[PDB]
């Protein structure tokens, strides 16, 4: 049975840095990098010294 | 600076590698980034390393290089 089995089985220079400051900005810079949006908004509504800036 | 000092460690890696030959089953799979993936996605991927550790090649340098300078930048804008 064996056998009859085994027998059925038998049978060049600036391009370099041109794509890595392209893949700078892709992957380097962008990536949340800053905090801002609480200060901006909290110092652009005090009043002093009418209409606030944000309001404006 | 820092093209002129990867492209050549690139192509010296690949130099290395290719005498210390030891053809195995996983040396396709190494080098298939040379022929395929054409340069863009190539520096893409060889480019990468902001989580602990990534597929970065051998040349370790230039990423402490490369940061320090990302540092100066963001110390040259706005961002403390």
């Amino acid at each position: 049975x064996x056998x009859x089995x085994x027998x059925x089985x038998x049978x060049p220079r600036h391009r370099a840095v041109n794509l890595f400051l392209q893949g700078y900005e892709k992957s380097w810079i962008e990536t949340e990098e800053h905090y801002f949006e609480d200060k901006l908004i909290e110092d652009l509504a005090k009043p002093g010294a009418r209409v606030d800036p944000l309001h404006q | 600076d820092f093209v002129a000092k990867l492209q050549d460690n690139q192509r010296f890696r690949y130099n290395e590698v290719m005498q210390a030959l030891n053809m195995s089953a996983a040396l396709t799979a190494r080098k298939t980034r040379e022929f395929r993936s054409p340069p863009q996605e190539q520096i893409n991927m060889l480019l990468n390393f902001k989580d602990d550790k990534s597929e970065c090649p051998c040349p370790e340098e230039i990423r402490d290089q490369l940061l320090d300078f990302h540092e100066d930048l963001m110390t040259h804008c706005g961002i403390e």
